RNA sequence: CGUGACGGCGCGAGCAGGUGCGAAAGCAGGUCAUAGUGAUCCGGUGGUUCUGAAUGGAAGGGCCAUCGCUCAACGGAUAAA
RNA sequence: GCGGCGAGCGAACGGGGAGCAGCCCAGAGCCUGAAUCAGUGUGUGUGUUAGUGGAAGCGUCUGGAAAGGCGCGCGAUACAGGGUGACAGCCCCGUACACAAAAAUGCACAUGCUGUGAGCUCGAUGAGUAGGGCGGGACACGUGGUAUCCUGUCUGAAUAUGGGGGGACCAUCCUCCAAGGCUAAAUACUCCUGACUGACCGAUAGUGAACCAGUACCGUGAGGGAAAGGCGAAAAGAACCCCGGCGAGGGGAGUGAAAAAGAACCUGAAACCGUGUACGUACAAGCAGUGGGAGCACAGCUGUGUGACUGCGUACCUUUUGUAUAAUGGGUCAGCGACUUAUAUUCUGUAGCAAGGUUAACCGAAUAGGGGAGCCGAAGGGAAACCGAGUCUUAACUGG
């Protein structure tokens, strides 16, 4: 399989199993959903009837008063009472099998190629850490909302992209499934392509 | 937490190849003189747990 | 994710109370009572779609009887005569003619009498 | 392929039962518990093996047997495991190094299960009659 | 094969070994049949090509035979009301 | 394994990780002040306790007001966040980034001063103790065949040619050296301080307490314990006039985008209570509706309102063999109020891989990658030794 470079006007040979496989939507959906579950903090609580502040005194005697029977001022039936099934902090993360994570990545990258959203370049860099330079470079290549995957994290490039909210810059080892789907285009350097190929076997 | 085995059940049932359970017959501990040899001989080999009882045994033996 | 019930609860109660307009007292004002009244009105309406077909046939038959006896024949003999004459007009139409076209109804009675003779 | 165009496989996400939410749901009021009795109560139900008070099955039957400590340190080896060791000599140590038997196994027996197609030397293990035939027929040998 | 929710209980030709009676064909795995009974646990006694916590033994355990309950509220809550 | 062998209780060996560190007295001689820690001064760094600078926007439309629409520009290592008369990268405060300490103080070095002793040699090697009898307790281990540990009571060794342990006990072998002591790190927690975050709450929720709340109030006392948030962008919080008791309250005027935003103040639901209009209703018997239906009013034959007269018709929930039941529960409205969460296990669906599948802690800056310690599966039979596509039974199976 040949990926056509855009800045050098050549070709690059990649594995068909990484970049030319079918889209497994059911597999990609599970991995994307697990990624968002992994981002949850899960920090909350309410108070059960045991934790509401108050005394254990029976509000009134069992029989004779003509009122419904009461046992605790903290009953969840009562205003100011406990929460019946009060929440505790939770860990929402899911397990993803190693082979399912990698399988989903290969499905996503292959679909990016079919939809013409993967752009391979020989080099992508800026001379100075200036946002204005990267904005001009992206305007020249008709890009606006783009994920940029480099082999080595150029320090000038990373700084130049910080204040551009539609633009992200990563190294090949830091790609994630949600980012590959979320950006309009994905720009990879030839060097990053090899690293991703080797990473996904 | 982990389910706890009913330890008394583990001492009386063993799981067989297709997933049933073998057990030892009752009535062969004592009061043996008045029992016929034929009756005692047929109580010596192990037997399988019947269909109605499998649900009770499986509940007691989650790690069998 | 706490969910407050007010907006949805208000819409449900209002939907029932709107169906209870015209009812007496708490039946048009108070949700607990209006709900029971709306259900009972629905039960009656189901029952009375069936009753309506009975009551109207009963009315048509009574009017055919009166018009037939004005022409000298009972309802039961009139219906038998029409059936022997192969006339398939139904009671809704026979009752309509009995009121609005007494001359045509007389002609039907004569047809029934001839088939019986 | 966007974050708002991905769908799960059909049949993979069945909705959970929600008891006690009205007539139309089919689980309103009693929530599938029936009427009254111990099993309808919060926290209700009898323990495992309870039969109502009749001597239960796991107590009217007798205990039998004993548990052998030697069985816990004995293992069985398949013929298909013989090619998995490193070096063509199969013994207790090389089986442990290849993760075929546990670290505390002291006795192992090779049985006729699967196939061996390469010559191997088995040393210090017991071998069944059928496995010895298959090993030697494949060009190997057994050393006591 | 019968009969039981189950635990169980019952009837059984025939096979191996060894036996009694009969000249022999044969009959005999108690009694004309259907009541005469008590699960499990815990232990006792004898046997045993099983086990034996470094090793050889041993103790203890297993297996086979057998013993101890008007647990009679007789499927037997406790050793003890 | 323990266990009225019931309910239940529940290891270790061994393996993978985090972290890692060893020393002294029971004593003399030599050699000496040598290691090492503690203290106290002094330096150098590095924090903490105030702070400094910090980019870039105008025109026009709607509007009470522009940050919004439309047009054309500009900054960005700064598009974190907050404010400003509606939603602001460029109005304001910040933010990225770059700097700052007279004085006090933390830390890590360095270097003084004080104490401490380092090394070699030769010795020494913790007695009312170990062990035992009796009674208890602790060990996963309930006295059991019960090792081991602690000791209230009564006793009582050997002491290196010696002693402890290896789960009753003995022999053999192996291993260790009690009856003196010190020791960082990996571990536990948060009254308190700073920063940041949330598929956490948003005034009956969230702290009991968003508000002068552990208050008011209750109790002899210990103690118990509330309710109660929102005018507007800005008070511009209504000069003056009128009725009234120099009232309360109101009507004007004025402010304001708005005063049914006027302080009993955003929105302003429902129960409940009124005024006005249309139709019905004083000869008529009951769950009050429903089916039929005249007349009247209204708006454009129809739509809306009303409903004379007439067929049928004993609420709901619960509990029950069965309820109009004179059985239960509800005065009404609004708000809240009940199958959850964690872990283990089995079955179904679905996805991955497949005779294999998958990692845990942990490492890692990493939702990657590493980590296969393990767990499940590909073999069973037998109480077990053991045998193994067979095995058990039995002296042996025609067998089972
Ligand atoms: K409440
Ligand atoms: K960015
Ligand atoms: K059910
Ligand atoms: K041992
Ligand atoms: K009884
Ligand atoms: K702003
Ligand atoms: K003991
Ligand atoms: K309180
Ligand atoms: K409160
Ligand atoms: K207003
Ligand atoms: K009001
Ligand atoms: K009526
Ligand atoms: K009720
Ligand atoms: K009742
Ligand atoms: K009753
Ligand atoms: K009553
Ligand atoms: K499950
Ligand atoms: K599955
Ligand atoms: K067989
Ligand atoms: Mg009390
Ligand atoms: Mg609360
Ligand atoms: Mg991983
Ligand atoms: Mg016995
Ligand atoms: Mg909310
Ligand atoms: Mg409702
Ligand atoms: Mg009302
Ligand atoms: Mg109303
Ligand atoms: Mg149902
Ligand atoms: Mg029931
Ligand atoms: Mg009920
Ligand atoms: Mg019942
Ligand atoms: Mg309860
Ligand atoms: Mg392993
Ligand atoms: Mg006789
Ligand atoms: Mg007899
Ligand atoms: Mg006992
Ligand atoms: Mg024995
Ligand atoms: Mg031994
Ligand atoms: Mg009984
Ligand atoms: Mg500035
Ligand atoms: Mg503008
Ligand atoms: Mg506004
Ligand atoms: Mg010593
Ligand atoms: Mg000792
Ligand atoms: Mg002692
Ligand atoms: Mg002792
Ligand atoms: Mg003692
Ligand atoms: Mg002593
Ligand atoms: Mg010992
Ligand atoms: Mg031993
Ligand atoms: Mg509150
Ligand atoms: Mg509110
Ligand atoms: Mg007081
Ligand atoms: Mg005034
Ligand atoms: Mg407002
Ligand atoms: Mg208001
Ligand atoms: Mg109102
Ligand atoms: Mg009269
Ligand atoms: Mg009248
Ligand atoms: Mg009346
Ligand atoms: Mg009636
Ligand atoms: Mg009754
Ligand atoms: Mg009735
Ligand atoms: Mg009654
Ligand atoms: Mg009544
Ligand atoms: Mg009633
Ligand atoms: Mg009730
Ligand atoms: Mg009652
Ligand atoms: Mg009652
Ligand atoms: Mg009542
Ligand atoms: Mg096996």
């Amino acid at each position: 399989m040949e990926l056509v470079l855009k800045d050098a006007q050549s070709a690059l040979t990649v594995s068909e199993t990484t970049f030319g496989r079918d889209f497994n939507e059911a597999l990609v959906h599970q991995v994307v959903v697990a990624y968002a579950a992994g981002a949850r903090q899960g920090t909350r609580a309410q108070k059960t009837r045991a934790e509401v502040t108050g005394s254990g005194k029976k509000p009134w005697r069992q029989k004779g008063t003509g009122r419904a029977r009461s046992g605790s001022i903290k009953s969840p039936i009562w205003r100011s009472g406990g929460v019946t099934f009060a929440a505790r902090p939770q860990d929402h993360s899911q397990k993803v099998n190693k082979k399912m994570y990698r399988g989903a990545l290969k499905s996503i990258l292959s679909e990016l190629v079919r939809q013409d959203r993967l752009i391979v370049v020989e080099k992508f860099s800026v001379e100075a850490p200036k946002t204005k330079l990267l904005a001009q470079k992206l305007k020249d290549m008709a890009l606006e909302d783009v994920l940029i995957i480099t082999g080595e994290l150029d320090e000038n490039l990373f700084l130049a992209a910080r204040n551009l909210h539609k633009v992200d810059v990563r190294d090949a080892t830091g790609i994630d499934p949600v980012s590959l789907i979320a950006f309009d285009k994905v720009v990879m350097t030839a060097d990053a392509v090899k690293q991703v190929e080797e990473m996904l076997a | 937490p982990k389910i706890k085995t009913v330890r008394g059940a583990a001492k009386r049932f063993k799981k067989t190849g297709k997933g049933g359970f073998k057990h030892k017959h009752a009535n062969l501990r004592h009061i043996l003189t008045k029992k016929a040899t034929k009756r005692k001989r047929h109580l010596r080999p192990k037997a399988m747990v019947s269909k109605g009882d499998l649900g009770l045994v499986i509940a007691c033996l989650p790690y069998a | 994710a706490r969910v407050k019930r007010g907006v949805i609860a208000r819409a449900r109660h209002k939907k029932i109370l709107k169906q209870a307009k015209g009812y007496y007292g708490a039946r048009s004002r108070v949700y607990r009572v209006a709900f029971q009244a709306v259900i009972k009105a629905g039960q009656y309406a189901y029952r009375d779609r069936r009753q309506r077909k009975r009551q109207f046939r009963q009315l048509w038959i009574a009017r055919i009887n009166a018009a037939a006896r004005q022409n000298g024949i009972s309802y039961s003999k009139f219906i038998n005569g029409l059936k022997k004459a192969s006339v398939e007009i139904d009671r809704k139409i026979l009752a309509d003619i009995a009121v609005f076209d007494k001359v045509a109804f007389t002609a039907l009675v004569e047809k029934a009498k001839a088939a019986l003779a | 392929m966007r974050l708002n165009t991905l769908s799960p496989a059909e049949g993979s996400k069945k909705a959970g039962k929600r008891l006690g939410r009205g007539i139309g749901s089919g689980l309103g009021k009693t929530g599938g518990r029936g009427h009254k009795g111990q099993k309808s109560r919060s926290g209700g139900g009898v323990r495992r093996g309870f039969e109502g008070g009749q001597m239960p099955l796991y107590r009217r039957l007798p205990k039998f047997g004993f548990t052998s400590r030697k069985a816990a340190i004995t293992a069985e080896i398949r013929l298909s495991d013989l090619a998995k060791v490193e070096g063509g000599v199969v013994d207790l140590n090389t089986l442990k190094a290849a993760n075929i038997i546990g670290i505390q196994i002291e006795f192992a027996k090779v049985i006729l299960a699967g196939e061996v197609t390469t010559p191997v030397t088995v040393r210090g293990l017991r071998v069944t009659k059928g496995a010895r035939a298959a090993i030697e027929a494949a060009g190997g040998k057994i050393e006591e």
